[PDB]
């Protein structure tokens, strides 16, 4: 098994900021990543996989890269409906269970009270 | 257009039998392949296990394996997903999804990868002797 | 001439090797990998191009001696002619049709227009030696740097076609973890192919480029060819020719490793990518092998003048056996290859400039057997060069027929098990079994350095 993990585990960012998630691969090279998003009590939903194919029917704003068994998600502009759950899933015959991710539970960010 | 349904939920005695149902519209299950991942309550997705309904190569999780089995029906269009030898730590919302077998390019090779494209809406069973 | 000339006939040498050189290792796997065509096609395809190339040369030989003497020259607008039409379906063969049916014909074809004119190139090219000049030994001294330019042009060949081919390396997907026939044809259904089609394109446009460079090339040595060169029965042949049983004994012999060679030319040029799994590299291996032959082609010179010939042909040819076995007995290693390739660079040179050497010797002993014949002198490099030929078509006909019984699976990255058992055998079973049998044979040859008496009776 390949220990995927997701070095944020909480996000905090309003509408309008660069939002950026990272996966740490613990294998070096030969896989690849799944990105997902799951809302409250719904599914999830296949944002970007190959670690940069956006998936038909998502939106320009999501962005993945391969950074050298680092991979990367990134929002460029935080719409008010992308407050998820983001799953990163080893997605790769080569390394069989596609295991995923913590998660990276994005919420808004406002003074604290 | 593409739907994924479940069925099978429930209360199930630790250590019992549930078959869970994934119906498909809109695709074949024989042509394409099938995911089955849990979402346990209040905690991250787990992928459980997957089936290629063509050739039958099943793979399955490190914790499930030797306990679930995985298989397709195309006299239905159907996946199945069979749980035996249930511990009370199954408990959760199984979601099943088409897959999407992509290549990536690791130099020269094209190697095999699949994404989980279209997720069916889960069902939620609870391991237990006493819930709810 | 003068070097004012004796220069410029040198690089007409390049195109014919050039040419074949980077067809021979080249060509069975662009066909199979490239082209992607059915390897029972291919098979065809090799198998008749090169037996096309064998019957195109005496009739073209025959060809020749029956056109006039034209305002520019009787042997020189055969070249001047065939180099477009040459250079452009030379272009054509490592070009992918577009067309959905036909095609192999669309190789056989343009293969077949190729051979038939680089012969007519080659051939007049070859006997414009005799109306160079009318000094024998500027015409020896014409054939030596012909020679030279030869070798080296078989080094630019694999030179060129290795590294503007290596820049873009042929993908090969991965064989279906969820597949148990390992056909492709179900799992490519319902996948994505724009990143392969293109990656497939890459290569491909990069096969093209060097087919664009090496007809560069072939034009370019024709054009100063041609201007910097101004020139001034059969059946009694073919039954006599039988007739010199120490000629047929080293056609035996020399045929048998010459063969063996070939045979690992090719199927080494498929079995390196495949079998060892060196498909990044195996062109830096080829041009180490060339570089290898070609730099030590000269010690063998100094050999054959030290030993005899016949104690140069044993301990060359010999000399592959141990690292053509060892190659295949121990696993995968890019530094043992490399060693393996360097001794069997060592060995092709030993094997290729013996017979060139030694032919000339029977040709003496033949002027003295029969003392009286006029003419009947180069009908033996016919003879010689048309079994060659012929020979190493059956045999990568034959080679690409097995790896087609054996299964062999396009777009594949790993061949099954019984093709990397077909190419270890096409390496080390059958070139091994050749070569010691064509050093068998020629235990079978009389003059054994006893070539004394037929230089000085002459
Ligand atoms: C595993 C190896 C794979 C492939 C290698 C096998 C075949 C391809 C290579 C060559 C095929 C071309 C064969 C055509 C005839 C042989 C050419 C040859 O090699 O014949 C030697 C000749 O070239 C000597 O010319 P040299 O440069 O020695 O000058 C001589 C100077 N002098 C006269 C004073 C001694
Ligand atoms: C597998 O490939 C062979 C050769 O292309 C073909 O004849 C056969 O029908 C294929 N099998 C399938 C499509 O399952
Ligand atoms: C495959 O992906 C490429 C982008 O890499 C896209 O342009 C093409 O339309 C896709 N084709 C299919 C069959 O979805």
């Amino acid at each position: 098994d390949i220990q995927m993990t997701q070095s944020p585990s909480s996000l905090s960012a309003s509408v309008g900021d660069r939002v950026t998630i990272t996966c740490r691969a613990s294998q070096s090279v030969s896989s690849a990543v799944a990105w997902y998003q799951q809302k409250p009590g719904k599914a999830p939903k296949l944002l970007i996989y190959s670690a940069s194919s956006l998936y038909s029917g998502v939106p320009s704003r999501f962005s993945g890269s391969r950074s050298g068994t680092d991979f990367t998600l990134t929002i460029s502009s935080l719409q008010p409906e992308d407050f998820a759950t983001y799953y990163c899933q080893q997605s790769s015959f080569y390394n069989q269970p596609f295991t995923f991710g913590q998660g990276t539970k994005v919420e808004i960010k406002r003074t604290v009270a | 257009e593409v739907q994924l349904v479940e069925s099978g939920g429930g209360l199930v005695q630790p250590g019992g039998s549930l078959r869970l149902s994934c119906a498909a519209s809109g695709f074949n299950i024989y042509s394409s392949s099938i995911h089955w991942v849990r979402q346990a309550p209040g905690k991250g997705l787990e992928w459980v296990a997957y089936i290629y309904s063509y050739s039958g190569y099943t793979s399955y999780a490190d914790s499930v394996k030797g306990r679930f089995t995985i298989s397709a029906d195309t006299s239905k269009n159907t996946a199945y997903l069979q749980m035996n030898s249930l511990r009370a730590e199954d408990t959760a919302v199984y979601y099943c999804a088409r897959s999407l077998e992509y290549l990536y390019s690791s130099g020269y090779q094209y190697k095999w990868a699949t994404g989980l494209d279209y997720w069916g809406q889960g069902t939620l069973v609870t391991v237990s002797s006493a819930s709810t | 001439l003068s070097v004012c000339s004796k220069l410029c006939y040198a690089v007409g040498g390049a195109p014919y090797q050039t040419t074949g050189c980077a067809l021979g290792f080249f060509l069975q796997i662009y066909l199979l990998d490239v082209a992607q065509l059915d390897p029972f096609y291919a098979s065809i395809i090799l198998f008749v191009g090169r037996a096309w190339d064998a019957i195109t040369d005496p009739m073209v030989g025959f060809f020749i001696s029956k056109t006039p003497w034209t305002r520019f020259g009787r042997l020189m607008p055969w070249i001047i002619f065939s180099t477009p039409f040459a250079v452009i379906s030379y272009f054509l063969i490592w070009f992918v049709p577009d067309i959905s049916t036909g095609q192999v014909m669309w190789y056989l074809i343009f293969y077949c227009i190729f051979q038939t004119l680089v012969t007519c190139f080659h051939v007049p090219y070859s006997a414009l030696t005799m109306f160079i000049s009318r000094e024998q030994s500027e015409r020896d001294s014409a054939t030596a740097y012909r020679m030279t330019v030869e070798v080296l042009g078989t080094v630019l060949g694999t030179a060129i076609q290795g590294q503007i081919v290596g820049k873009a390396v042929t993908p090969c997907i991965e064989n279906p973890p969820f597949l148990s026939e390992t056909n492709f044809s179900v799992a490519i259904r319902n996948v994505n192919m724009t990143h392969y089609t293109g990656s497939l394109a890459d290569t491909r446009n990069a096969y093209m480029v060097a087919a664009g460079v090496i007809g560069g090339l072939y034009i370019l040595c024709a054009v100063i060819l041609s201007v910097g060169v101004r020139e001034k029965s059969f059946f009694r042949g073919l039954k006599l020719v039988m007739n010199h049983g120490a000629y047929i004994k080293l056609i035996t012999g020399f045929l048998f490793t010459s063969l063996a060679f070939m045979l690992l030319e090719g199927n080494f040029a498929l079995f390196c990518t495949y079998t060892l799994g060196f498909r990044n590299e195996f062109q830096n291996i080829l041009l180490a092998i060339m570089l290898s032959a070609t730099l030590t082609i000269p010690f063998w010179q100094w050999f054959l003048t030290r030993f005899g010939k016949k104690t140069a042909v044993y301990v060359g040819i010999s000399s592959a056996v141990p690292f053509l076995i060892t190659v295949v007995v121990l696993d995968s290693n890019l530094v043992v290859t490399y060693i393996v390739a360097v001794a069997a660079g060592i060995s092709v040179a030993a094997a290729f400039l013996l017979p060139w050497s030694m032919l000339p010797d029977v040709i003496d002993d033949f002027k003295l057997q029969h003392p009286e014949s006029r003419g009947h002198e180069a009908i033996f490099f016919s003879f010689y060069v048309f079994f060659t030929k012929f020979t190493s078509g059956v045999s990568l006909g034959i080679s690409t027929l097995s790896l087609d019984f054996a299964g062999y699976q396009t777009r594949g990255c790993s061949q099954p098990s019984e093709v990397n058992i077909t190419l270890k055998l096409l390496v080390s079973a059958v070139p091994v079994g050749l070569i010691l049998l064509g050093l068998l044979l020629f235990k079978l040859y009389p003059i054994d350095e006893e070539k004394r008496r037929e230089n000085k009776k002459a």
